[PDB]
């Protein structure tokens, strides 16, 4: 239960696509909030929102809503708004075993 | 016969910094709503060192 910190460059369009697999498997409670957000916003402003032609989001520093939790409401597709619902609600399930 | 400026009783027995603790502990739970996140946890942990 360390908290990982993502390290990347914005100008690599493949490292941001491979980050889409990372946030959808590892729950976002582990990635640190100052660096989960800067990766979760970089997928929005580069890959998701130019694909639909929408305006790239003004995401101010320190908004309480992470930019996948604010882009499942602003997007109007159904299949990329079903993956953005899983990433927004991917959590560990604290059960006691043995 | 000597006037001397004396403190009150709640500082002389130290009981007031218990009230500062509860003022400072709830200051470290409140989400700083527009503050950047790496400046929020550096100012909440800096409170918990006191």
């Amino acid at each position: 239960q360390r908290t990982m910190s993502l390290d990347f460059v914005t100008t690599n369009y493949m490292s941001l696509i491979s980050g889409m697999w990372l946030l959808t498997v590892v729950p976002n409670d582990m990635f640190i909030r100052e660096s989960l957000v800067a990766c979760q916003l970089a997928i929005i402003n580069t890959i998701i929102y130019p694909a639909f032609g929408m305006q790239r989001m003004h995401y101010r520093n320190g908004d309480p809503q992470t930019p996948f939790q604010i882009a499942e409401q602003q997007i109007q597709n159904f299949q990329v708004a079903n993956w953005l619902h899983f990433v927004n609600n991917n959590q560990f399930r604290q059960v006691v075993i043995d | 016969g000597v006037l001397n400026q004396v403190l009150n009783d709640n500082i002389r027995n130290g009981h007031v910094v218990n009230q500062l603790m509860e003022a400072l502990m709830q200051l470290s739970r409140q989400q700083f709503p527009t503050m950047p996140v790496d400046y929020k946890r550096s100012i909440q942990r800096g409170i918990l060192l006191l």
